[PDB]
C-alpha cells in the first residue's frame, strides 16, 4: 500500500526529528552535546554545508538562539504529525487494511466497532501497563544520568550514547570511519525504507507461507538488536568490529537477501 | 534425480497454506494480472475459491487451523489459475512490446 | 428553428483589429495575445522580485 | 512587430515563458534596486552618512 | 503492384468552351455512368434578402422546364432508367444524373435544360414553399447538423459563411418569382459551372453535346470573369444552445482551416486519421488504435465523435464533433483536447505510419463507382482547378511524417482561441476560458 | 434526505465513516493494534507537552 | 502496362468455390460468403446468429482480439461481416500490397474462432445496442414481423436476436452453429483486384473445417397470418405481401419487372415517379403526405411479395386500400405492353449500376458464386429479363390477389385496416 | 482514470475545492474577505513562528 506507507515514512522521520529538538530543551550535559553532534550532521553535505548549520544554531555555535527556535520547532512539530497522521490514515481507507493471511477478504469484513473499537481499548489497557510501571517505579530506567548536569560548553562527557532508539543509527554512524561515509550510511540506514516495496519479489504477500524469508525477517530483527547494543558500546574492539559487520548485515538482508530468498521462494512453489 | 520434486514437496509442506485448506493459487497475491485471470474462472471455480479463503479468514479470526485429515496433500493440489493467469500475461506481454 | 438564430453584434465589444467583418482575424492575433500574455509576463516579473 | 516577435519567440512555448520572467525578472530587480536607490539617496541629499561619511573618515 | 494500378487510372480529359464551360470525364467501360453540372454558387454568395435561393431552387430544378413541363421531364427521365438527383452546399452547388452510357447525349441535353430553362411555375413555388418549411421543422431535430450550423453561425459569425444553407424562415417565406430568377441568372453561369461525367464514355462525343446546348457565347470581358469573394472573418467564440431534456449533449470545437489550395491540407488530413472517429457500434473496442477512441471506451465517454476538415476557397474549419451524457461531456471535451495537444507535441512515426495508409485507401474508396468519381471531378477543377490525380495525391501523402505533422497541427492549433458550439443537456461542460486554457502544453 | 442523522450529518458522519462502520479484515491480529496506540500516544504527547511547556 | 482480364473460378474437391476478378483497382476486397444466417436457428439457440456476427473481432487459434484489430488498422483496412436470414459475408478491404496480411485474419476469424467464455459474455450485452440502433428506423420492426407472420419456421426466425435471449447464449452454442455450417461445401472465397492463382493458395492450403451440408435448414412452410403493434407513433408502417418467387426460379423475373411497374422506389430527388403505377395509383386517393412501393425477396426455397406503405395514421386506411385496388386493376390487363417496356430497362439498369460500387461487384459474384459456382455473364442476365411476356407480368400480379396474405404494421393502427378487410 | 485531478485521494481535493468548485457567476468583492481572512491567518502564523523564535 505504497502512499500509506511512504506517508509511514515520513511520518517516523518526523517523529525522530522531533525527539531529537525535545530532548534538547531540558538544557542538560546531553542536551547539549546531543544538540551540538546532531545538528553538525548537516555539516557533512559540502558547500551549502557548514553554512546550513548556522541557521540551526542561530549562530557560530550552540547557544540561546538555537535553544529557543528548537522549543518553538519541538511546539510545532506534534502537530505537523498529526496532520500527516489524517493523510496516513485517509489513504489507508482507499484500501482497507491489511491482513495475516495476505489475500481478499472482502469475502468477510466486520465492523471496526464494537470489534476493533474493543480489541483496541484492551490493547491499550496492555501496553499501557509497562509503560506505566516504568514511569512510576523505575523512572530513570531508560534515561542517562549525564543528563543531570547543566550543560558545559566547555567539557564533552567521557561516557556518551544518545538515548536507546538512536543507538541503531548511532551504530552505523559510527561503523563507517569518514566523515561523510558515517552520514551516508546513516542517511541511509532509515532512507532505505522507501525501498522496500520495490524490493518485493515473492508472489505472495506476507511472510506467514514463507518460512525461508521468515526466518530471514527474524534474523533481521535481531540483526537489529545487536546494532543497538553496540552503540551502547564504546569505540573499541571487538566493538568495531562487530558494529561493523552488523551493519553490512543489515543493509545486506534487505538489499540483497530478501530480494533473492524471496524469488527462489517462488520457484520452489513452481511458479 | 527426484531432487526438485523432493524440494518442492518440502517447501509445500513447509510454507503450509494446506493447513488453512487453501490451494496454491488460493495465497496468491492480488495485482493487475491475477484479478483479470480470477474474472475469467468459471462460475463455479469461483464460488469455491471463495468459500476456501472466507473459511481460511474465520480460521486466522479463531487462531485455529484444519484437523490433519483435511489438510491439502502436495500432490491433490489443483492449480486452478496457474493456466488462465500465463494467458493474461502472455495476452498483455504482447499489447506491451506491440506499442514501439 | 435553428435557422432563426445568429450572433448579436459584438462590435461595442471587439478589439479594433477585428472589427471589419472582411479582414482575416489571423494576421493581428500574434499581437492581440502577444500583448495580454506581456502584461501577465510582467506581472510575474513583479511578483518574482 | 514587436509584440508579434515577443509572441512567437517569448509568450508562446510555455518553457521559454518562463525562461524569460527569469531573466526578465532578474534585469528587474538590478534596475529598479537602483533606481529607488537613487530617487531616495536623492530627496534625502547630505543628510546620509553615505554623504556625511568624508567629514571623519581619515584618508 | 499499388504504386502501378495507381498510374493506370486514366488520364482524366479537359476542354472549355469559348464561353466559359469547362468539361471533364474520366472514361472506363462500364455500361452505364453518371454525368452532371458543378456549379460553383451557394448560399456563401447569397445575402441577407435571399439567404435561400440555392435551396429553393434546388427544389423547383426537378419540377420541369419550359420546353417540357413537370411530368414530362419525369416521365422521359424515369422512362429510360436514369437518377436526377442534386444537392447545394454553402459554396458549391451541383445537379448530376446517372444513367446509360448509351444515353450520354441525351442526358446532357436534360441537364443543359434544367440548369438553363429552369420552369419555376407560379403554382409549384407557392408548394415548394410550404415543403422546404417543412423540410426546416424536420432538420431542425437532426442536431449533429444543427451544431454544425451553429458552429460556423459563430466560428465565421458576422460573415456570409455563417448562414445556413437551406436559409431563413422568413426568407422562404417571402421570396418570388423574381428573386428565384436573379439567383439562377446571376449565378448559374457557364465560367463557374462544370461538366463533369465518368463511366463508358468517348471525351469527344461528350464535349460535342456541350457544344450544342451549352452555347450562348459571350461579348464582354465582364461575362468572363469570376466574382472574387469578401473575406469570411474566424472569431474565436461559442453558441451554447441549452436543453436539459435532450437526451444527448452535442459538442463541436474548432480553429479556423487553410483553405483549398494549401498544400497543408493533406497534413491535416493524416492528422485526422490519426484521432480518426469512433461510435458505439466499433467492433474495435478497448483494442482501437485512436488513443481518443480507446479512452471514449474505456471510460464510456462518448456515443460518438469525429474529426472532421472542412476546406472552402479561402478559409475553413478543423476540429471535431462529440455526443455524450450530460455526465461524460467534461470527460470527453477534457481528453479530446488533449490528444490534439499530443499531435502537436508528441505524434510518433508510428502513429503516422497507419494514419498515412488509412487516409490513403480512404481516398481511394471516393472514388467506388461513377457518381462518386465524377464528384472528385466536378469538385476537383472547380476548387483546385485541374483533377489531382491518386497517383499525386498518394505522393503528398508518402511524403509526410511526425516532424511534419507536429509543426502543422502546433501552426494551426497551438494556442488559437476556438470556436465552440454545444446543444443539448450541455451543464456539466462549461467554459470557454477553461477550453481555450486547454489548448496549450500536453 | 437521509434516515439516521449518523450518515447525513457532515461531522458525524466522519466519526462514523471512519471509525464505526467502517469495514475490517475479520481477521487482523494484535500487530494492527500499534495503529491506534500510535495515535493515542501521539495525542497523549501533546497533551502533557503542552501542560508542560506551560512551565 | 495493365489491360483487360477474364473472370476465372475454380472449384476444389471438399467443394470450396473460389472466385477471382484482377480489375487492377489499386484495392482489394477479399471475402468469405457462406450459407448461414438466422434460419438454421432453432427456438431453443436462437439469436446464436446474430452474436456471431459481432463475435467477428473476438480471438482466434491464431490471433487475439487485439492484434486483429491493431493489426487491421495498422494497414487502413477494414473487416466486416454481412448477412441475410441465410447468408452470411465475412470480408475485408485494403490497398494491394497488404492483402496478404489482411487475409491471415480474414481466415483466422471464419475457420478458427475460439469463443472464449469471457470475451463473450463481455460482448453479449452489445446486442443490446447493435439491436437499439437499428430499430429506430421503423422501417425494420415491420419486416422482422412480416417474415414472422408469413412463416412458420426457418424464415420466420428474427435476424437481430431476441430479448428474452440476450445474455443466455453460449460458447457451446456458438461453435456448434460454426462446426455445423461453416463448412467447406457451403463456403465462397470471393475476391476483387486479386490473381487467382492467389486468391486460390490461401483457401486450399490455409483453409480447414471438413465438408458437407452440415445441417440441412427447415423447408420453409408458408403461414400467412397478421402481426399488428399498437404503438402510438405518428406514422403507419404497412406492407402485405404473399408467397413470391423463389432464387433462380424465372417465375421471379416476373415479379422483378412487376415490381418495377408498380414503382419500387424514386429516381427523380423530391420526384413524383409517374412511372409507378403503385405511386401514383394512391396519390389520386390520399390527399396528405406518404409513401408507397413495390415490395420483393427472392429466398433458396421460398419469396415474398406485395408492397409497403408509410402514411399518416388518419388515411392509413384508405392508402392501404388504394394499394390493394391499384394491384388489381393491374393484374386485371391494365398493364401496357409498353409499360413492360420500360420496367425491363429501369430493371436493367439498376442491376447495372449495382455493379458499380466495389461492395456491389463483390455481391454478385459471390452470391451467384456460392448458389451455383457458375457465372451468368451480363449479356445473358438481359436476356433472362427481356425473355419475360406482358402475360409472366398480368400473372404475377394474380398469383397476388388469390392466395393467402400476410400482414405486418406498426404505430397508431387506429383507423388502419385488418387483413380480412382487403 | 481519466485525470489525475479528479481520481488522486488528495490532488481531488485542491481541485474539489479551490477549482472545480461551483461558484454564483455574479458574487462581489464582499465575498473576497473569506480567502484574505485565511491568507490573513497563513500569514500571521508565519510571522508568528518567526517571531516566536527569538
Ligand atoms: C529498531 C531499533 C531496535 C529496537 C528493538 C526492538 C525490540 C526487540 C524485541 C523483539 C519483539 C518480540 C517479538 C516476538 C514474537 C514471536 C512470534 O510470535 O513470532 C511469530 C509470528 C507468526 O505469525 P503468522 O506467521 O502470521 O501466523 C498466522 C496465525 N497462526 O510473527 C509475528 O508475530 C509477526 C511479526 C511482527 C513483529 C515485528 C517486531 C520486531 C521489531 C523490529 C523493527 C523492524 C523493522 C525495521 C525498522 C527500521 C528502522
Ligand atoms: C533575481 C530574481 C530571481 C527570481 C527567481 C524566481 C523565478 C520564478 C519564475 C517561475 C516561472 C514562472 C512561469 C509560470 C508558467 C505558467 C504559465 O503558463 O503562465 C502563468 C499562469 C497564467 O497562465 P497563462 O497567462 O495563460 O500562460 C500561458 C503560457 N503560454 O499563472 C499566473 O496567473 C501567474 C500570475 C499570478 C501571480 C500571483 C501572485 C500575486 C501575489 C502577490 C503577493 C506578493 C508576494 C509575496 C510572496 C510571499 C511568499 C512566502
Ligand atoms: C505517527 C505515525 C504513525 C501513526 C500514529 C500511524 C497510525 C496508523 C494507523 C491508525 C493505522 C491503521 C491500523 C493499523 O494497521 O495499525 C496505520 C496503518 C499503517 N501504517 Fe501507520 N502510523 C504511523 C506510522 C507509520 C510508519 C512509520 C509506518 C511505516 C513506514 C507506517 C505504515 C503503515 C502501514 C503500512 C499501514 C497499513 C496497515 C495494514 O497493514 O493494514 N505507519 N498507521
Ligand atoms: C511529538 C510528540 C512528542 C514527543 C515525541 C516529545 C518528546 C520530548 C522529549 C524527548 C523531551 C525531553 C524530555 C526529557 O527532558 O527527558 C520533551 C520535552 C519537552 N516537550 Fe515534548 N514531546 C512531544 C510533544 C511535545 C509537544 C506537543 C509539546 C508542547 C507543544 C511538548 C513540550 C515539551 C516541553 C515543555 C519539554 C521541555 C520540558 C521537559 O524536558 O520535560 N512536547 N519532549
Ligand atoms: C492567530 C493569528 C495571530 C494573531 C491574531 C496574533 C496577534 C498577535 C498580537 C496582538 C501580538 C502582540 C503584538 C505586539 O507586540 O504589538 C502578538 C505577539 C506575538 N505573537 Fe502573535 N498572533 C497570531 C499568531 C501567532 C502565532 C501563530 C505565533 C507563533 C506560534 C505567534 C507568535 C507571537 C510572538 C512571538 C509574539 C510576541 C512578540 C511580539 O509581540 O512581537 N503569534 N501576536
Ligand atoms: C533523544 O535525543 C538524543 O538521543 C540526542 N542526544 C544524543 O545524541 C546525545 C549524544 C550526542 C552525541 C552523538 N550523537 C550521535 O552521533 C547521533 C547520531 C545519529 C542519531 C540519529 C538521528 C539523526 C538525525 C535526527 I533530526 C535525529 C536522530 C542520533 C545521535
Ligand atoms: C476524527 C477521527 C479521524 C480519524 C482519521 C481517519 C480519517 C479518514 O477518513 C476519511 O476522511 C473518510
Ligand atoms: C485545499 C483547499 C481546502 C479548502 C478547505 C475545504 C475542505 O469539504 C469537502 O468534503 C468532501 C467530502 O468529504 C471532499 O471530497 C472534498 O475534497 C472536501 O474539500
Amino acid at each position: 500500500y505504497k502512499e500509506t506507507w511512504n506517508t509511514g515514512v515520513i511520518l517516523l522521520l518526523t517523529l525522530m526529528a522531533t525527539a531529537f529538538v525535545g530532548y534538547v530543551l531540558p538544557w542538560g550535559q546531553m542536551s547539549f552535546w546531543g544538540a551540538t553532534v546532531i545538528t553538525n550532521l548537516f555539516s557533512a553535505i559540502p558547500y551549502i554545508g557548514h553554512t546550513l548549520v548556522e541557521w540551526a544554531w542561530g549562530g557560530f555555535s550552540v547557544d540561546n538562539p538555537t535553544l529557543t527556535r528548537f522549543f518553538a520547532l519541538h511546539f510545532l512539530l506534534p502537530f505537523a504529525i498529526a496532520g500527516i497522521t489524517i493523510i496516513h490514515l485517509t489513504f489507508l481507507h482507499e484500501s482497507g487494511s491489511n491482513n495475516p493471511l495476505g489475500i481478499s477478504s472482502d469475502s468477510d469484513k466486520i465492523p471496526f466497532h464494537p470489534y476493533y473499537s474493543f480489541k483496541d481499548i484492551l490493547g491499550l489497557t496492555l501496553m499501557l501497563t509497562p509503560f506505566l510501571t516504568l514511569a512510576l517505579f523505575s523512572p530513570n530506567l531508560l534515561g542517562d544520568p549525564e543528563n543531570f548536569t547543566p550543560a558545559n560548553p566547555l567539557v564533552t562527557p567521557p561516557h556518551i550514547k544518545p538515548e536507546w532508539y538512536f543507538l541503531f543509527a548511532y551504530a552505523i554512524l559510527r561503523s563507517i570511519p569518514n566523515k561523510l561515509g558515517g552520514v551516508l550510511a546513516l542517511a541511509a540506514s532509515v532512507l532505505i525504507l522507501f525501498l522496500i516495496p520495490f524490493l518485493h519479489k515473492s508472489k505472495q504477500r506476507t511472510m506467514t507461507f514463507r518460512p525461508l524469508s521468515q526466518t530471514l525477517f527474524w534474523l533481521l530483527v535481531a540483526n537489529l538488536l545487536i546494532l543497538t547494543w553496540i552503540g551502547s558500546q564504546p569505540v573499541e574492539h571487538p566493538f568495531i568490529i562487530i558494529g561493523q559487520m552488523a551493519s553490512l548485515s543489515y543493509f545486506t538482508i534487505l538489499l540483497i537477501l530478501f530480494p533473492t530468498i524471496g524469488t527462489l521462494e517462488n520457484k520452489m512453489l513452481n511458479y | 534425480g527426484r531432487l526438485m520434486d523432493r524440494i518442492r514437496k518440502w517447501y509445500y509442506n513447509a510454507a503450509g497454506f494446506n493447513k488453512y485448506g487453501l490451494m496454491r493459487d488460493d495465497t496468491l497475491y492480488e495485482d493487475d494480472d491475477v484479478k483479470e485471470a480470477l474474472k475469467r474462472l468459471p462460475k463455479d471455480l469461483y464460488n469455491e475459491r471463495m468459500f476456501r479463503i472466507k473459511r481460511a479468514l474465520d480460521l486466522s479470526l479463531k487462531h485455529r487451523i484444519l484437523p490433519k485429515e483435511q489438510w491439502v496433500k502436495y500432490e491433490e493440489d489443483k492449480p486452478y489459475l496457474e493456466p488462465y493467469l500465463k494467458e493474461v500475461i502472455r495476452e498483455r506481454l504482447e499489447r506491451e512490446a506491440w506499442n514501439k | 428553428v435553428h435557422n432563426d438564430v445568429t450572433v448579436p453584434d459584438f462590435s461595442a465589444y471587439r478589439r479594433e483589429d477585428v472589427m471589419d467583418a472582411t479582414t482575416s482575424s489571423q494576421t493581428s492575433s500574434e499581437d492581440r495575445k502577444g500583448f495580454s500574455y506581456l502584461v501577465t509576463a510582467t506581472a510575474c516579473v513583479a511578483t518574482a522580485y | 512587430a514587436l509584440l508579434r516577435q515577443a509572441y512567437s519567440a517569448l509568450f508562446r512555448r510555455t518553457s521559454t515563458f518562463a525562461l524569460t520572467v527569469v531573466l526578465g525578472a532578474v534585469l528587474f530587480e538590478r534596475a529598479f534596486d537602483q533606481g529607488a536607490d537613487a530617487i531616495f539617496e536623492h530627496l534625502n541629499e547630505g543628510k546620509l552618512w553615505k554623504h556625511i561619511k568624508h567629514k571623519y573618515e581619515a584618508s | 503492384t499499388y504504386a502501378q494500378t495507381l498510374q493506370n487510372i486514366p488520364e482524366t480529359n479537359v476542354t472549355t468552351l469559348d464561353n466559359g464551360l469547362r468539361v471533364a470525364s474520366e472514361e472506363s467501360s462500364q455500361p452505364t455512368c453518371t454525368v452532371g453540372v458543378w456549379i460553383g454558387a451557394g448560399s456563401r454568395y447569397e445575402n441577407e434578402k435571399n439567404n435561400g435561393a440555392g435551396y429553393f431552387v434546388e427544389h423547383l430544378a426537378f419540377k420541369g422546364t419550359k420546353k417540357r413541363p413537370c411530368a414530362a421531364f419525369e416521365k422521359e427521365v424515369e422512362s429510360m432508367g436514369a437518377h436526377f438527383n442534386g444537392y447545394t452546399s454553402r459554396e458549391q452547388t451541383a445537379f448530376y444524373i446517372k444513367a446509360l452510357s448509351k444515353d450520354m447525349p441525351k442526358v446532357v441535353e436534360l441537364l443543359a435544360d434544367v440548369v438553363q430553362n429552369c420552369a419555376l411555375e407560379e403554382s409549384q413555388i407557392e408548394k415548394e414553399r410550404g415543403v422546404i418549411l417543412q423540410e426546416l421543422k424536420e432538420m431542425d431535430n437532426d442536431m449533429t447538423n444543427v451544431t454544425f450550423d451553429y458552429l460556423h453561425a459563430t466560428a465565421f459569425q458576422g460573415t456570409a459563411l455563417a448562414r445556413t444553407v437551406e436559409g431563413t424562415t422568413e426568407n422562404i417565406k417571402h421570396l418570388t418569382r423574381a428573386d428565384l430568377a436573379s439567383y439562377i441568372d446571376t449565378h448559374f453561369k457557364a465560367p463557374r459551372m462544370v461538366l463533369a461525367a465518368a463511366g463508358g464514355i468517348s471525351h469527344k462525343e461528350l464535349v460535342d453535346a456541350a457544344r450544342q446546348h451549352f452555347s450562348g457565347v459571350s461579348f464582354t470581358y465582364k461575362e468572363d470573369a469570376v466574382p472574387i469573394l469578401p473575406r469570411c472573418r474566424f472569431t474565436g467564440s461559442e453558441i451554447r444552445a441549452r436543453d436539459d431534456a435532450l437526451p444527448v449533449a452535442h459538442v463541436a470545437l474548432a480553429v479556423e482551416g487553410p483553405g483549398w489550395a494549401d498544400p497543408d491540407n493533406v497534413v491535416l488530413h493524416v492528422a485526422n486519421a490519426i484521432i480518426g472517429r469512433y461510435d458505439r457500434t466499433f467492433g474495435g473496442g478497448k483494442h482501437l488504435s485512436s488513443r481518443l477512441a480507446a479512452l471514449a471506451v474505456e471510460h464510456k465517454l462518448c456515443h460518438s465523435f469525429q474529426t472532421f476538415n472542412t476546406s472552402y476557397s479561402d478559409t475553413g474549419l478543423f476540429g471535431f464533433h462529440f455526443v455524450a451524457d450530460p455526465l461524460s461531456i467534461d470527460d470527453m471535451m477534457f481528453c479530446a483536447q488533449g490528444e490534439w495537444m499530443r499531435l502537436c507535441t508528441s505524434t510518433t512515426e508510428s502513429e503516422v505510419k497507419r494514419a498515412k495508409n488509412h487516409l490513403r485507401s480512404a481516398m481511394v474508396a471516393q472514388l467506388d463507382g461513377t457518381t462518386p468519381v465524377c464528384e472528385t471531378i466536378g469538385s476537383h477543377l472547380l476548387n483546385y482547378g485541374r483533377r489531382i490525380s491518386l497517383e499525386e495525391w498518394d505522393s503528398r501523402i508518402s511524403a509526410v511524417d511526425a516532424r511534419m505533422v507536429r509543426d502543422v497541427c502546433s501552426k494551426y492549433i497551438y494556442d488559437k482561441c476556438p470556436a465552440l458550439a454545444a446543444v443539448g443537456p450541455i451543464e456539466q461542460l462549461l467554459d470557454y476560458n477553461r477550453i481555450r486554457s486547454g489548448m496549450y502544453w500536453i | 434526505m437521509a434516515p439516521n442523522i449518523r450518515k447525513s450529518h457532515p461531522l458525524l458522519k466522519m466519526i462514523n465513516n471512519s471509525l464505526i462502520d467502517l469495514p475490517a479484515p475479520s481477521n487482523i491480529s494484535a500487530w494492527w493494534n500499534f495503529g491506534s496506540l500510535l495515535a493515542v500516544c501521539l495525542m497523549t504527547q501533546i497533551l502533557t507537552g503542552l501542560l508542560l511547556a506551560m512551565h | 502496362c495493365p489491360g483487360a482480364e477474364d473472370l476465372e473460378i475454380t472449384k476444389l474437391p471438399n467443394g470450396l468455390i473460389i472466385a477471382s476478378l484482377e480489375n487492377f483497382s489499386p484495392a482489394s476486397r477479399i471475402g468469405v460468403f457462406i450459407k448461414a444466417g438466422s434460419r438454421y436457428e432453432t427456438t431453443a439457440n436462437l439469436g446464436t446468429a446474430h452474436l456471431l456476427r459481432l463475435a467477428s473481432p473476438l480471438t482466434t487459434k491464431g490471433a487475439s482480439s487485439f492484434r486483429i484489430t491493431r493489426g487491421i488498422e495498422a494497414v487502413g483496412g477494414s473487416l466486416s461481416v454481412y448477412s441475410t436470414r441465410e447468408k452470411m459475408t465475412y470480408c475485408v478491404e485494403c490497398l494491394r500490397d497488404h492483402v496478404d496480411t489482411v487475409m491471415e485474419y480474414l481466415l483466422n476469424v471464419t475457420t478458427a474462432p475460439e469463443f472464449r467464455p469471457w470475451e463473450v459474455t463481455d460482448l453479449q450485452p452489445q446486442l443490446k445496442v447493435d439491436k437499439a440502433v437499428a430499430f429506430q428506423s421503423p422501417q425494420v420492426g415491420v419486416l422482422e414481423n412480416l417474415h414472422a407472420a408469413a412463416y412458420k419456421t426457418a424464415l420466420a426466425n428474427p435476424l437481430y436476436c431476441p430479448d428474452y435471449r440476450i445474455g443466455k447464449i453460449t460458447s457451446e452454442q456458438l461453435h456448434h452453429f460454426v462446426q455445423n455450417n461453416f463448412t467447406s461445401a457451403r463456403m465462397a472465397l470471393v475476391g476483387i483486384g486479386v490473381k487467382h492463382s492467389d486468391l486460390k493458395q490461401v483457401a486450399e492450403q490455409f483453409l480447414n473445417i471438413r465438408s458437407g451440408a452440415g445441417t440441412s435448414s427447415a423447408k420453409a412452410t408458408y403461414w400467412g397470418g397478421e402481426i399488428r403493434e399498437q404503438n402510438g407513433h405518428s406514422l403507419v408502417h404497412a406492407a402485405v405481401v404473399t408467397e413470391g418467387a423463389a432464387v433462380g426460379s424465372a417465375e421471379a423475373n416476373a415479379f422483378s419487372v412487376l415490381q418495377h411497374v408498380l414503382g419500387a422506389g424514386p429516381l427523380i430527388k423530391r420526384g413524383s415517379s409517374v412511372t409507378s403505377k403503385l405511386y401514383q395509383g394512391v396519390a389520386k386517393a390520399t390527399t396528405q403526405p406518404f409513401d408507397a412501393s413495390a415490395f420483393n425477396v427472392n429466398y433458396s426455397d421460398s419469396g415474398l411479395f406485395g408492397f409497403y406503405t408509410i402514411s399518416q395514421a388518419a388515411h392509413a386506411g384508405e392508402v392501404i386500400r388504394a394499394a390493394m385496388n391499384q394491384l388489381k386493376a393491374a393484374a386485371q390487363g391494365g398493364v401496357t405492353e409498353e409499360d413492360v417496356t420500360k420496367a425491363k430497362n429501369q430493371l436493367k439498369a439498376t442491376y447495372l449500376m449495382s455493379v458499380e460500387t466495389a461492395q456491389g461487384l463483390l455481391n454478385e459474384i459471390g452470391s451467384e458464386a456460392l448458389l451455383s459456382g457458375t457465372h451468368t455473364a451480363p449479356s445473358v442476365v438481359a436476356q433472362k429479363i427481356d425473355s419475360v411476356t406482358s402475360a409472366d407480368v398480368v400473372n404475377a400480379a394474380k398469383k397476388f390477389v388469390s392466395g393467402k396474405k400476410s400482414m405486418a404494421a406498426s404505430g397508431d393502427l387506429g383507423s388502419t385496416p385488418f387483413l380480412d378487410e382487403l
